[PDB]
DNA sequence: CATGCACTTACATGCACAGGATGTATATATGTGACACGTGCCTGGAGACTAGGGAGTAATCCCCTTGGCGGTTAAAACGCGGGGGACAGCGCGTACGTGCGTTTAAGCGGTGCTAGAGCTGTCTACGACCAATTGAGCGGCCTCGGCACCGGGATTCTCCAGTGGCCAGTGGCGGCC
DNA sequence: GGCCGCCACTGGCCACTGGAGAATCCCGGTGCCGAGGCCGCTCAATTGGTCGTAGACAGCTCTAGCACCGCTTAAACGCACGTACGCGCTGTCCCCCGCGTTTTAACCGCCAAGGGGATTACTCCCTAGTCTCCAGGCACGTGTCACATATATACATCCTGTGCATGTAAGTGCATG
């Protein structure tokens, strides 16, 4: 009578939810119709972001010798690369902290 | 002799902690105490999540540290070491405030 | 009117006598202790210092022209 | 309840901790009612948005979301707080 | 008797260990996550709803969001966000 | 002839005009004016609907545009633009 | 047996388009529903800052002893007032050129 | 057909035009050159954007809107050119 | 004996002059040129409405203005008159740019 | 008669003010086209009705926020020597403003011609919409190991007492006149 | 015999060095509570099918951009040359900083009140949508005076030549050694 049901985001083969994200796109009031392919797009550029941005965090929280990414390992993945860095120049993280950075003429001699 | 450290270096011990250090640098209850009395100050008898003055002190306290990193750009751009009004006049300028 | 300003200058150079030479804002916030109208006569303390360091009677310790320290001659 | 000189509370050497946060070596002593100040007018700005959106949801209870609303709003956008 | 609330953490949890099984979270890590994930999206859905304003296109399709996305992300990360778009549009078109 | 264009030529005519009989008009200082009146109105419209989103509210009313002209429009000409827009509101509301 | 058409800013006593904003605010796609009064809100608000503004112009031009509003007098206008320059310190405007302004460590003694 | 060197075309004397009504009056040599390469970078980063709006029209010719969109993005919205 | 200002005094009369004036300071042609080149190395064959090579143009002298001003601020407050590249590095990475 | 001092006199140098040049400011002339206004029109805003649903409002409760005491220090604050740094002054050597003749290329303007922007019939892909259903995604709970805290070594950096070298000051010696 | 130059000794200053002392990390051990993983629910994502319609395409057209070609003149360009400007040196005062001591209030921990955020229920106010209609503004067209440009004249300003006050140096007469 049916098939099982088999979910977009499983179709793609990506982790992000396809049906919430065009959900969302639906009532986010842009445009009235959406293409079938643009949340799943969407989903995908999303997954990969993400998930550059958690080699980041997991190699700086390695780099740290924690098992457990935090705020501050944010911080330091985001400040140092330059697509990101200037991806993010304007937007603010909780509990970051700053980079370590002192001018050349502050050092002693 | 009793030990005294120069000057300086135990600034850059303390830029270095701060700088590896990531929590606020403020207190939270006069911090706290600041925001509900200048709120009052719009519309009365305002009520505080801690969430939302923690929020607020995390981005005023970044918003600030960015200024004084303005600050230093202008203070190096001067030749000088010690930062000065008019380098927070200027950068405040510059940023378009 | 009085003495020119080069008796003051060698007054200013004898007061104190350090193992380094008197500066120039040294001498000049002497001679402003001594009575003078300093603010406009910088010029002329300037040709008088140099002048006076032509005839060798000072002799400049470590700046060049009028910066740096002043000091009398040997003898 | 009702308080007068609290922007004193944000007291010298928390602005000092701040300046070495912010990479200062050396702070003038002009500096820190400046400061004061500064951090006064970027706070009624952020507080007065956030005001406003309270009372726009007809509560007298101010959320964080309406703060990190009132944030990227001035182009300066918080992360972790539920935005 | 609480109220549903939605979040991004179960879908970066099966990222972060399909990229590092051996690294784990904090949870106010994952909110900023959360704040990044909502952040991004409103920001590629807000450019995508004006250029749909702008050559008067009623529907936006994945066109707009290559477009949207070319806009916004920088260069590597924006050649390589549309080649991870581009397979999944593809693989979910044989699908 | 072409498909007709709309523009905001005729209203800020006769807004200067009741403002100031006495001058003339650029066409390119009108091209200015088109620019700021839909530069402001995409502002506030975009504001507003930022608003009803966070509130759930699937109807903008003049509420959520008094609370946007706070939010941008800067002090005492935010405090003027309560005034006109609010008697210009009662006046309609008495039709 | 239709009423007599009549006119809805004349209805708010205004200027501005109440049709034309409230259509641009439909098919602007910000909701999915809006207030009656909503547009005459936002038409009002646009009428004055639009009738200050030209007043300013006017002002400026009667300065400069021309009869016809120049985007140079826009240009003085919007930066001479506060306000204003709060509200539109990152736009850019055509012809417009910059206030006349010497620091004064530029000017000789 | 093609072109290899305009950057030259912004000559040293429209540069000293514009930095008089910058308010400059005196300008070093090493001026030119630097600000040549600062206004190329602004170049490509609205001109990039400009052509990823011409080609998502499917238009082969650079219209003016496209300009002004992506001036706005940029936050240098343009006064007197939309629509 | 022909007759010659001292350094600053016609500096600052086209001071006077370009802040006053409103019109371009930009030869039309070799902007245009400079865009398709540019252009070129984006998407190959590109053409240009003029009114947009129009709109380029006043965006250019609009942030390059706004950068002399930043930068003459910059060089006062380094008690200069004269300005350095060093000052547009300044002003560009206070901007964030 | 010689010599020091004071007095007088001449010359160098900085400051002030008049005078010409000149670029900008101020007064008509004009002819032009941008601007402003009359006109056809059609399409977009408005009038009447409807349907239905989103928002406004009552109730409640509970959870989160507010209010209050008391150790407990860390942190704030105060004070004080004292080094280091802002900053004034000057010299000075330059690089850039200013001026002027040249070349060039920017601009005007005029023709030709075409890619291509853009407008309009068509029809179909496609996407929104409605009924069912479920399974994946979220609330709840537990537990446990990554991680926070602490204490003892090891390290590490740094500042300060000696440490020798270098340079100039200084006295003594030998030769010379 | 005294004077002068030379030579050798010596003291102070400046870069080098070892060690001490305090800060900082690192290693090991301990508890402790968020991560996360499992369990139960539910709601929303999926499936399927339909209707309608959005937009891609075909095709055409006319228009704005591109090219070219000649003229012209101003702008750029480049060289000369003076001057003012960065800027390095020196120094000097004084301003925060490190290092303590006192103080104080922040914070944690705990406890009680209640308030309004939020949630559900009910309702009806309002507004999107549809049909009809007509007039408001827009494209088009066309006259017309505001002003851009041109020409003549006035004044502000700016540099500069000259004239003055003042500081300084030199000569010399006079009083005296």
């Amino acid at each position: 009578a049916r098939a099982k049901a088999k979910t977009r985001s499983s179709r793609a083969g990506l982790q992000f939810p396809v049906g919430r994200v065009h959900r969302l796109l639906r009532k986010g009031n842009y445009s009235e119709r959406v293409g079938a392919g643009a949340p799943v797009y969407l989903a995908a550029v999303l997954e990969y972001l993400t998930a550059e941005i958690l080699e980041l965090a997991g190699n700086a929280a390695r780099d740290n010798k924690k098992t457990r990414i935090i705020p501050r390992h944010l911080q330091l993945a985001i400040r140092n690369d330059e697509e990101l860095n200037k991806l993010l120049g304007r937007v603010t993280i909780a509990q970051g902290g700053v980079l370590p950075n002192i001018q050349a003429v502050l050092l002693p001699k | 002799k009793p030990h005294r450290y120069r000057p300086g270096t135990v600034a850059l011990r303390e830029i270095r902690r701060y700088q590896k250090s990531t929590e606020l640098l403020i207190r939270k209850l006069p911090f706290q105490r600041l925001v509900r009395e200048i709120a009052q100050d719009f519309k009365t008898d305002l009520r505080f999540q801690s969430s939302a003055v923690m929020a607020l002190q995390e981005a005023s306290e970044a918003y600030l540290v960015g200024l004084f990193e303005d600050t230093n750009l202008a203070a190096i751009h001067a030749k000088r070491v010690t930062i000065m009004p008019k380098d927070i006049q200027l950068a405040r300028r510059i940023r378009g405030e | 009117s009085g003495p020119p300003v080069s008796e003051l200058i060698t007054k200013a150079v004898a007061a104190s006598k350090e193992r380094s030479g008197v500066s120039l804002a040294a001498l000049k916030k002497a001679l402003a202790a001594a009575g003078y109208d300093v603010e406009k006569n910088n010029s002329r303390i300037k040709l008088g210092l140099k002048s006076l360091v032509s005839k060798g009677t000072l002799v400049q310790t470590k700046g060049t022209g009028a910066s740096g320290s002043f000091k009398l001659n040997k003898k | 309840k009702v308080l007068r000189d609290n922007i004193q509370g944000i007291t010298k050497p928390a602005i000092r901790r701040l300046a070495r946060r912010g990479g200062v070596k050396r702070i003038s002593g002009l500096i820190y009612e400046e400061t004061r100040g500064v951090l006064k007018v970027f706070l009624e700005n952020v507080i007065r948005d956030a005001v406003t959106y309270t009372e726009h949801a007809k509560r007298k209870t101010v959320t964080a979301m309406d703060v990190v609303y009132a944030l990227k709003r001035q182009g300066r956008t918080l992360y972790g707080f539920g935005g | 008797k609480r109220s549903r609330k939605e979040s991004y953490s179960v879908y970066v949890y099966k990222v972060l260990k399909q990229v590092h099984p051996d690294t784990g979270i904090s949870s106010k890590a994952m909110g900023i996550m959360n704040s990044f994930v909502n952040d991004i999206f409103e920001r590629i859905a807000g450019e995508a709803s004006r250029l749909a304003h702008y050559n008067k296109r009623s529907t936006i399709t994945s066109r707009e969001i290559q477009t949207a996305v070319r806009l916004l992300l920088p260069g590597e990360l924006a050649k390589h966000a549309v080649s991870e778009g581009t397979k999944a549009v593809t693989k979910y078109t044989s699908a």
